[PDB]
């Protein structure tokens, strides 16, 4: 019963993630650049809608990290393995290690996450301020579901050992 | 006849040019510097330009002179006050006057500015030293409370000594009067380290400290980090060819071997380079030119240190020189009243772009706290895996 | 006898429905007051007439040809003259002056600095905002990764590991301390982070303030003279940028060389239109006037002037009548009668404050008053979770 | 003639004035305010002191005038370039000349100096009204807990949040989940109440400002707490008798019945009686002489407010006036060109005792923190007395 | 030919055992130096002679008999002269001089910053020694009564209640909490006073350090100009005084105003004894004076001094032979041919530094320091009280 | 045995603050003026013996709890008739209530001293330095045996009692 609530979250959790790196809506600066992640989009102004790719070029070693979108990519790699090792604990059943081993993957997803959100504010940063749009809270959302699913997959693994 | 040349201080054309035709043409410190001398001498003046645009150098092939010295020895100019340097082989074709302001080479780079504060950048209010001598002395407390002792053993005894350093309340208490003497005296040591960084990282954020990174000649000739040199052919770098000294000599030996070549053309182009390098290229020229690039829009460059060599500009006249003799002793008199000094502080300071110091406390930005948070999450990943072996090991 | 003045703010100006008004009555003002006092000590019977020109008095350089308030006079189409009018060299000649009345001086006008009314969260300014947030999202995910830890095939559930973490951060001691190795190393670092946050939090405060206090406002002419970031200048012509071409002082010869080269025009045509400048600006710009012309502009109209600092040149007000004059005798004494009883002193003190429509250092209440809300708030909170499950049990 | 009189800061006897014989043997503002007159009058100045020591007023008995104002109705004295106020009563006997500087009445008082902290001189970082709603606050918090609840009674509630303030760590902790909402929301009350305390004291000992008690007329007309009075009989005394306006009016009821009369026989006796008094008493004088006191040793005293009324000094010339014509308009044009404020400035503020400001941070004495310290004997002592009646009571 | 020079300092002085000395081997400097390298050049032999008069160079206002080195040059006794000589419109008429080849100006000479070395107890400095004193009175007063009310007809023992004391002040939480009215009551007050010394101790530590690193030297002669705390004086005649009498510059007429009217005589007689009344003030007397003389004084002779700030005055020394010589065409030439190639450059670096006498802003450990020592000394006894109750039992 | 030690050093604390306000050598300020509490004694000058009163006249409340030194001699007070106290414990014994009220007012005595040297320091203060001499140290050393004093009469009630 709680076990099929967990399958949800996982999925919940899975898309949010997902939705957050294909849409370009995390930073807003100045007429109006509606910018993403990978891929910096314009309007109000001459090209309203030709967008291009970013050029970006011990501070050389984090310019990568951000480059390539490694830590929250792997997040979701951890996610949906957590969600697939909830569904090989449904067949095949009494194993007694099974749901443990994607509670530690739905934490790691969070603590995962929550070094990319530290990354893109410290290399954003060197007057109009920046504003932070939908997809960026999107990303917010989704790490505290993981860990909310991350506890509940603990709660199952002591009731049948017990 | 009076013969001038182009520069950016000395001789400038000024606005509506075609309106005002004469005298009214130009204004600077040389156009004054010429009527204070016709104030002491019977001549009548007319500002007329060098047409060829150079000082004066005989050619290796023609072996004949050029320019403003060019015009006086094979006898058109009349009188020369100019930014002339007075040279060994112009003193044997043109009488010169008395130096009328010395100069010599010196060190511009750019503004310091602000620096970015990447990681481990709140560790900035106490030493190195300090820092480890805190680590080896929670060590030893930790220690001798075992001795002491002999529950409190190794593991249980070094915990104590870091809940009492982060000043966390345990139930851990040593209960022989040995220990409470340990206890006491390690809890005094934390009161004071922890409200003496708490003061010093106050002080930091009420007034802040742009500091250069390099003081003199000697300064640039140990760090050997930052790129330097000067123009491609001059007289600032026949100077540094010819030296006896081993200072200069370790230096010429830089600039001779650069990977690549630090000359440039022009020096315009080369206080170009040194605001485009930002920190990375030091420009070396005259101390006089310097000052006044300084004093200019938009102010990113200053003068560092002293000078190298000393020179001096004067007043060039014909081979003979009839009327040399009295405009000779007139500017060493407006020397001593101090109108060089006055007129020169009109044009460089007076005249300027960048003059009121007015400081604001801005709020932290996470990129200077972010030193901590790699620590905690870091520290959080670690915790999992000893966890888990800890009982993969206990199972089997 | 003829009055000649001129029509310039509170001096003189026409009565309320000039239409339904014949003679004295059809005007109002200061030089209205002062013209009915002086008639009654010397004794006879007036009749006020403004001038033709419309200026103060000025003679053409090329034909001598008086233009204004004194113009009027040299020729005589009225006896006497009641006008604000300064005394010089120039005037002295031609025109006869009785003693001064009114004082007048050169002083500073900028934008009156706002009511600054504290945020009722401005306690949380140190910090900025995207810190504060990462602080909520490390809290919960460090007693996630305690409650996993601790518990393992233990006084640490869920709902313990989550009191144990918020205890910590706000320096409050513990309860429970945790008794496993893998419980403690990640307590360790939760407690070096801790410490590294409040210090940082409470020095930025005190760098905040001690910043805020030290700062002095442009207060006298030497400020004025070392300052680049609020500009100053005058009218485009008349007798304050004449006397600061040849100015023999300490650093207003200085004053005025940063004054004849600035970006934009610094000297303003409209003396009215000046006043506006100011506003614009809000805190940037300065106009410099006289004194008796900028008491009177903080008190009529909307409120944001005032006057700072003393006067600076000496100048005075008189009342001319050409010379040759039988009336200088009883009016020069009779303006000394005014003066020295205090008729004069009564009389400014109505046209400008009475006729008028304007008017400890320690930290504040509303500096703290946010986090009063955050405590009554939660109290809230507190009440309907106690009525919840009351009705279940 | 050229008649004058002796004054503190117009008219000075000269050191050594028996080697120097003539115009040497005095030196001032009038001296030099003299000679610029005669730069444009053909006039012979010779340096002559009036023998009487008075301005001029003419006698109740007598009816004749004396002094400088005597000399010039008889015929004796011939120009007057002193310090004289323009009255009424003068200008029927003596022409007078346009003001070459203004002056009024205004106020003195000693400098503010630095105050002694007596007891809880600690409670001055934060406002009377946070202080009070901290401890109405404490009692909320502790009453609601134990209505939330229904061990915690109403005494051990009230200890938990008196715990939770001080921030030491007891064994008391609410194990119902609405008590812990309670708990860790008045935790975070706490932590930015002792925080923002830190920073404010901090704040104060980094710069120390030194504000004036009094700033208007208006503002010693409703404190009436410092003593104020004039000269026995003088110009400004007769100003206060006679007045319209209100403000005034209640001033001269101070003025008349004073208990005791606060009035002295000389200036010089008013200035000693303000140093003296200490923030005491405050004297009322000329703002000429009050401005040119406060720049003289060794500096205790400085001018606050605007000035009340406006008088002026003019040239004195005899009646009829046959040589007062030229003079009055040679002084209108100095007053243009600014050699009047010229001549004010160098005598005044040039020549004086006290100008470069350094602050320095002293230790804190006992006397400043001694509050806090009869607070913890006090509450000893209470807690002896209550321990001892609970036992005596229960023995019974 | 006869050389003319005068004897000051490193440019000419008698060489060590001038007894057994012939010629030019008597003398030894800088100038001994600079004579060699131009006979050499323009080729003649030369005999080096000390001045008759011992002064520089002066005319008497009423009989022109110049006195000093120019004198001799005048009738003609030696042929040329080597002396440090500036350059004046009245000596260029009566001496021919040639082109300088060493530039001067005046600069700033004070006393030099001591090296501060840090108390190794000044971690005690915000709080006076008699406040330490009654923080250790109270401590045992707050002990002894908490001791007899908690046990009356209990865990807090004489022992305990010592243990409790010392926890609540250290800010280190506690093991047992009072349990009665009567022992709580003394444990509330005793965390009043806590927390006030705790915060009152940073607070006055923050104001400490917060002065301490925002002051500044006196760098410039702007510096000087806004200073009357140190006082700054020349020679008493010279070239120096005469040129800040007519001195039309920005502030260096408001800096000669103070010079003049000085309650002792800051203007001293001698050059060395005006060197001696700097250190004898220690930080509170500034002497003026030639930047040549000044570099030279730092490294011979005890080092107290130091150069600051840049050069004000221009002044150049000279190599003078009377008017109608020539000897003028190869020596100025040879002077030019000197400084080009860089001999002048490397004599001045051997006499002045070659042969001499003279040579991060964080939390020091230094200033730490003596808390060790306290940490150290603890353990000491620690180990004592366990030798001591081991041979007991 | 301890109840014999307690009336020796009853009687010393009882002496040393005695011995306090007697001896004129509580200060020094500059020739040299070795002022004690009631009488200030000038040496090294023109008068070398003749010594003179005081002349001292909420700030007007401190300044005549300075001129009676109304603690220190009631701290005294205190501490004879707690040594009065153990004497009368002495003769007539059990009877269960004798060295308790003793103990109280010697504990009273240094919460009276510790006041009075609060009181004259802050009185003192208002460039040489002032210096503390022997006979001030002689009012601290008394604190400290009366404190000692006081614990050791609770040690000896508990043990009866029990
Ligand atoms: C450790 C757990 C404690 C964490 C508790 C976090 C404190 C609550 C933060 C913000 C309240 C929301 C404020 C919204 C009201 C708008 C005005 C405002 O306060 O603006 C914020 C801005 O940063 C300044 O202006
Ligand atoms: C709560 C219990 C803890 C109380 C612990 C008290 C700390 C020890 C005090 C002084 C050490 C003696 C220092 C003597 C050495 C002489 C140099 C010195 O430190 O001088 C002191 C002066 O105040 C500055 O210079
Ligand atoms: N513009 S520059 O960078 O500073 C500069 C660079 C190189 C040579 C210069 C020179 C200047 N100057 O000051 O205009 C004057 C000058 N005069 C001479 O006689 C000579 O030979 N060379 C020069
Ligand atoms: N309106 S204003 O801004 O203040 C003002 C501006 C400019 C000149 C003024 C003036 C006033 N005034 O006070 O009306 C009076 C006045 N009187 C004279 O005799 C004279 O020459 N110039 C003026
Ligand atoms: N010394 S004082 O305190 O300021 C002063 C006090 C009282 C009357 C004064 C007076 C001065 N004065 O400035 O020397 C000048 C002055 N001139 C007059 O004509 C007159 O009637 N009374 C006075
Ligand atoms: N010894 S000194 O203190 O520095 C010094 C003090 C005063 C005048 C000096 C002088 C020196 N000097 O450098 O030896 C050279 C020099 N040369 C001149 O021609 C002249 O007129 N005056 C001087």
């Amino acid at each position: 019963v709680q076990v099929l609530l967990t399958t949800i979250g996982a999925f919940a959790a899975f898309g949010l993630m997902t939705i957050a790196i294909s849409t370009d809506y995390w930073l807003y600066t100045r007429g109006l650049t509606h910018s993403g992640l990978w891929r910096i989009c314009c309007l109000e102004g001459l090209k309203r809608g030709v967008c291009v790719k970013i050029n970006h070029f011990a501070e050389y070693l984090l310019r990568v990290v951000r480059a390539s979108s490694i830590f929250p990519i792997l997040s979701a790699i951890l996610l949906l393995l957590g969600g697939v090792c909830v569904a090989a604990s449904r067949v095949y059943k009494s194993k007694r290690n099974i749901i443990l081993g994607a509670g530690i993957l739905f934490v790691a997803a969070g603590l995962s996450n929550i070094i990319g959100v530290i990354v893109y504010i410290s290399a954003n940063a060197g007057k109009n301020h920046y504003s932070y749009g939908w997809s960026f809270y999107f990303g917010g959302l989704s790490f505290i579901l993981a860990e909310v699913i991350g506890v509940l997959a603990v709660n199952i693994y002591i009731e049948r050992s017990r | 006849v009076v013969t001038t040349i182009l520069e950016s201080p000395y001789v400038m054309m000024k606005k509506n040019h075609e309106m005002l035709e004469g005298n009214e043409r130009y204004e600077g410190y040389c156009v004054d510097l010429a009527a204070e001398i016709a104030k002491h001498c019977g001549f009548k003046y007319k500002l007329t330009i060098v047409g060829d645009g150079k000082y004066g150098a005989r050619d290796a092939d023609t072996k004949i002179w050029n320019g403003m010295v060019g015009e006086l020895v094979y006898g058109k100019a009349d009188i020369a006050i100019a930014p002339l340097t007075i040279t060994l082989v112009r003193e044997e074709v043109i009488d010169f006057s008395k130096p009328f302001m010395s100069l010599g080479i010196s060190i511009m780079i750019k503004k310091p500015q602000k620096s970015k504060p990447g990681v481990f950048s709140f560790l900035d209010p106490l030493a190195y030293e300090i820092w480890m001598c805190i680590v080896f002395a929670y060590i030893g407390v930790s220690v001798v409370l075992f001795l002491v002792s002999r529950e409190f053993g190794i593991f249980n005894s070094l915990w104590f000594s870091l809940g009492a350093f982060m000043r966390q309340g345990c139930d851990i208490s040593p209960r022989s009067l040995s220990g409470r003497i340990v206890g006491g005296v390690w809890w005094f040591f934390t009161l004071i380290i922890i409200s003496s960084y708490t003061a010093n990282l106050a002080a930091f954020l009420t007034v802040e400290r742009m500091v250069s990174p390099i003081e003199s000649a000697e300064d640039l000739s140990k760090q050997t980090e930052i790129a330097y040199g000067t123009l491609d052919s001059g007289s600032t770098k026949e100077f540094f060819r010819r030296s006896k000294i081993a200072v200069f000599d370790k230096m010429w030996t830089y600039m001779r071997s650069a990977e690549p070549s630090v000359f440039v053309r022009t020096t315009a182009e080369g206080v170009a380079r040194v605001r485009k390098s930002k920190g990375k290229y030091a420009y070396l020229l005259e101390s006089t030119m310097n000052e006044y690039i300084e004093q200019r829009k938009p102010c990113d460059t200053m003068k560092v240190g002293g000078n190298l060599d000393s020179k001096g500009y004067g007043i060039a006249t014909p081979k003979g020189s009839s009327l040399g003799t009295p405009v000779n002793l007139a500017v060493l008199k407006l020397s001593e009243q101090g109108v060089l000094d006055k007129l020169k502080n009109k044009w460089w300071y007076d005249k300027g772009e960048c003059g009121g110091s007015k400081e604001k406390t801005s709020a932290l930005s996470l990129s200077n706290v972010a030193g901590v948070f790699y620590i905690l999450v870091g520290g959080l990943g670690l915790a999992m895996l000893v966890a888990l072996i800890e009982f993969c090991y206990k199972s089997r | 006898y003829i009055v000649t003045t001129i029509l310039e703010d509170p001096y003189v100006m026409l009565k309320k429905n000039a239409n339904q008004f014949e003679g004295n009555d059809r005007y109002e003002g200061y030089c209205v007051e002062l013209a009915a006092e002086i008639a009654k000590h010397v004794g006879y019977s007036y009749r006020l007439e403004i001038v033709s020109d419309g200026k103060y008095g000025a003679r053409d350089p090329d034909t001598k040809a008086w233009n204004g308030m004194v113009g009027e006079l040299v020729y005589g189409r009225a006896d006497v003259a009641v006008a604000p009018l300064t005394i010089t060299l120039v005037r002295e000649e031609v025109i006869d002056f009785s003693k001064p009345f009114m004082s007048l001086g050169i002083s500073i006008m900028i934008k009156k600095p706002q009511k600054s009314k504290p945020g009722v969260f401005s306690f949380l300014d140190p910090l900025a905002y995207e810190i504060w947030m990462c602080i909520v999202f490390a809290y919960i995910g460090v007693s996630v990764v305690l409650f996993l830890v601790s518990r393992f095939s233990n006084e640490f559930g869920i709902f313990n590991s989550l009191w144990f973490s918020l205890g910590a951060f706000m320096q409050q001691g513990c309860d429970i301390s945790p008794r496993s190795l893998s419980g403690r190393i990640v307590g360790g670092v939760w407690w070096f982070f801790t410490l590294i946050i409040i210090s940082s939090y409470t020095a930025n405060l005190a760098a905040f303030l001690t910043v805020e206090r030290m700062v002095s406002p442009i207060e006298s002419a030497e400020d004025l003279a070392k300052q680049t970031e609020i500009a100053y200048g005058t009218l485009e012509a008349g007798s304050t940028k004449e006397f600061f071409r040849r100015s023999k002082i300490a650093v207003f010869e200085k004053m005025w060389t940063y004054m004849k080269s600035a970006e934009p025009s610094v000297f303003v045509r409209t003396t009215e239109e000046g006043m506006i400048r100011v506003r614009k600006s809000k805190g940037k710009y300065a106009y410099l006037l006289e004194s008796t012309m900028n008491e009177y502009i903080e008190q009529r109209k909307p409120c944001d002037t005032m006057k700072v600092g003393g006067n600076l040149d000496s100048k005075g007000y008189g009342i001319a009548t050409p010379k040759g004059s039988a009336l200088r005798g009883p009016v020069n004494l009779a303006v000394l009668k005014l003066s020295e009883q205090g008729v004069l002193d009564k009389l400014k003190s109505k046209w400008w404050y009475d006729k008028g429509e304007c008017g400890t250092s320690a930290l504040s209440l509303s500096n703290v008053a946010g986090v009063f809300y955050i405590l009554i708030g939660g109290l809230g909170l507190a009440m309907l979770v106690a009525l919840i499950e009351f009705c279940y049990k």
